[PDB]
């Protein structure tokens, strides 16, 4: 009921799905990627409970229903759930006809091709959008940076990687993977809370604990000195009302939860921390790209919302990087939605319809087309 | 600023570049606002 | 407890260390050059786990321990680990007194002198062998050829070079370097397996994948035609029981892993493939040495164990070399141990003790001696 | 089981009732390898109606509960735990394990507990894994008859480890290092 | 059996190991009986 | 073959050569077997 169209900038953020129109200032839809199964499924007069309309409704009315991510580990194992998820999206908070508007889709690196294959044809068929296009959430956040050069620590929704760049020029050889996720810190901190005399196993407990993080957990620049403090650091014992109501006490965990992103020994990953992954990616870089990398040390992720994260960056590099070069880590406050912003700009790139996955091109070339010479 | 004028005047290929040199690091911006016009 | 002596033909094969006595028909010792750090180091009744007796024991009982090469990139960064490695060698599978027997050592070209300097004095002191001698693994394999003339593609344990020769006459100007290694193909194929919907990051996963190669991966003479086949080549989908137990599926990767030794674009080396490196070395050669080179196209390496490798040689040269000349690539089945065989013969060269690095010569001339007028 | 006994027309709330019922378990309750087939049997399985003298004296009747009490350790839905049964907990721990540790795990499927004294528990193990574990690998669950006291036996051996006094929490070490010592570098 | 002799002869660190290979799965045993001597 | 005899008769410098012409490409061989005698 308007002019030509505006794109459908839709993000499948690892934890929450977020989206808006082309060039919107904020993805109007955001909510957990959960599927809900009411445990006991009590029989009452009438009904009123849908199985898995989780969206944002389920967690509030959580407990009976369990939690499910189709994309559990940044990779989706079930889709029926998931396409109904997008239907909820496009008809409950997008409440829009997909056929009406073009949509750009977020796909993470290392995906098997068939994943985007199907996501495509299903969106075509069920959603019959005018047509679609997809892009790497990492890459979309990278355009959200506008910083043509430098690496980005894309530790955002539920994934972590490094994205070395120069003038938009990134090396796939220079990009690695980090299975670490908000889920991982979740499991770790839940473990610690339990072992400290607590029963933290339940799903809603899982959401509560992540929130406990996001509003409480920080990271200390120094590790042992701050742990010695915690031996008697009477500052850090802030106890927080367990949302059920009894204040839950907190100590040094308020920081020593996520640092394991530098030391996965306690979380148990042979992998090396974020910092040295960035650094070795740096070494594999060419000679002088590295000063820019220092200056283009663009962080990304709201999961990385922790205090002193960037400063811990500069100091750790310093310990690693030569003092001769100068280190400048970037980290926008708008990092988790920066991916969606870059998607909105790129899909909004009305000079850039040509890359668009249309009905015909797909149909004549089937699913495989979107993969050859395009994405 | 002239970023409006010169990023509606510069090359496009180099709209990228010169938004990134002539002050619009948010070339991201420059296009989204160019679109706010053509969005 | 016998007559004069027999040499100690010991190879520090880039991936595995191998060795035997003078003139042995096989290096009696072979095993990975790994160092093992048990990750969590669980406390139990008593002990029984040595840190880094990796040898061949560690990988079987792998996982807790990580992997370390002292010689990581054909060049050794740590030695304490490494001399204890040779102690394991000489006292666990050589189980012999180094002082008893002379030993010839394998050193690769382009080594900084100090490397062999120290390796020498440490072997003297710790091992007090009667004395020692060292030689280029490339050169030792080259005597293993007996082909006085021609170039050898020494793509063996973990390195790649070209060794143009004539009557044993090789040009250092005509010899180049290839960082490509079984490790490199390892990283590439691990990358591909992961991106195809797999989590291939773990060390034991690394050994498993190399084995997956060595028993599965081949190379196709033609690239695009065989890739078009793979579009529907129902032959190549052989899936192999992941050694954990679930059959891991395989497709075209069974070949398109190593070809990058001809095209380092996908592995990301500006360097040119093995074939054209050989060819340009050929051009720098004199006028007519080249026909012999064609006939002396001696391949080397078990890493090069792939099927049709030699045939791909002849065809690629053909595309390069004039049809006027006739191309004959050599490639023994005994190529990876050919280096050790040549070492055994040369050290066994009882007409050739005179080149031997003795106690005195070293002591009076310190470490530097072994480098001047000798090696 | 107290819940079930009560709901089947019984007043099982009292403490001594609690001990009695646990004993009723330990000497009666078993577990069936199959669930639905054995429940269909119980529809008419005239074997399983063994009634046991309530220790007060009146024989208490028993049916399929003699087995369907503990299986919930595999299905906590009826006991109401979102948690997954013992078997799949073992299995997912297995998956998180490294590549080839798992064959040993199959062979080292060591069960423990006298609470697990139930008949066919191990066999239910192998079958459930089989349904889970690849047939390629071979599953071997362990379960000593001496499982509940096996803990005490291991303690007796370890403490008896006269080569291992050094780990011992002594007067002094504690006193100078207070209570915290026993926790750092030791337990 | 020789487990008595070889588990009073083997390493201790590897008394563990070789009770577990040379037949004394009850290294637990081997020590408790070694102790029945020294218990 | 006479490689045995002529490679225990030829020059040594040219033992190399004539193992490589008179059929013992494994001069490598010829020496290791000459050594199997003197090894």
């Amino acid at each position: 009921d308007d002019e030509e169209t505006t794109a459908l900038v839709c993000d499948n953020g690892s934890g929450l799905v977020k989206a808006g129109f082309a060039g919107d200032d904020a993805p109007r839809a955001v909510f957990p990627s959960i599927v809900g199964r009411p445990r006991h499924q009590g029989v009452m007069v009438g009904m009123g409970q849908k199985d898995s309309y989780v969206g944002d409704e389920a967690q509030s009315k959580r407990g009976i229903l369990t939690l499910k991510y189709p994309i559990e580990h940044g990779i989706i194992t079930n889709w029926d759930d998931m396409e109904k998820i997008w239907h909820h999206t496009f008809y409950n908070e997008l409440r829009v006809a997909p056929e009406e508007h073009p949509t750009l889709l977020t796909e993470a690196p290392l995906n098997p091709k068939a994943n985007r294959e199907k996501m495509t044809q299903i969106m075509f068929e069920t959603f019959n959008v005018p047509a679609m296009y997809v892009a790497i959430q990492a890459v979309l956040s990278l355009y959200a940076s506008g910083r043509t050069t430098g690496i980005v620590l894309d530790s955002g929704d539920g994934v972590t990687h490094n994205v070395p760049i120069y003038e938009g020029y990134a090396l796939p050889h220079a990009i690695m993977r980090l299975d670490l996720a908000g889920r991982d810190l979740t499991d770790y901190l839940m473990k610690i809370l339990t072992e400290r005399g607590y029963s933290f196993v339940t799903t809603a407990e899982r959401e509560i604990v992540r929130d406990i993080k996001e509003k409480l957990c920080y990271v200390a620049l120094d590790f042992e000195n701050e742990m010695a403090t915690a031996a008697s650091s009477s500052s850090l014992e802030k106890s927080y009302e367990l949302p059920d109501g009894q204040v839950i006490t907190i100590g040094n965990e308020r920081f020593r939860c996520p640092e394991t992103l530098f030391q996965p020994s306690f979380i148990g990953m042979e992998s090396a921390g974020i910092h040295e992954t960035t650094y070795n990616s740096i070494m594999k870089c060419d000679i002088d790209i590295r000063k820019d990398l220092y200056a283009n040390n663009v962080l990304s992720g709201g999961t990385t919302m922790y205090p002193g994260i960037a400063d811990r960056m500069q100091k750790e590099i310093t310990a690693l990087a030569p003092s001769t070069m100068k280190i400048k880590i970037i980290a926008p406050p708008e990092r988790k939605y920066s991916v969606w912003i870059g998607g909105s700009i790129l899909a909004s790139l009305s000079t850039f319809q040509q890359m668009w996955i249309s009905k015909q091109e797909y149909d004549e070339a089937g699913p495989s087309i979107v993969h050859r010479k395009c994405f | 600023e002239d970023v409006w004028e010169i990023l509606r005047q510069a090359p496009p290929s180099e709209y990228e570049r010169i938004a990134f040199q002539y002050g619009v690091t948010d070339l991201r911006g420059m296009l989204k606002r160019l679109k706010g016009m053509r969005r």
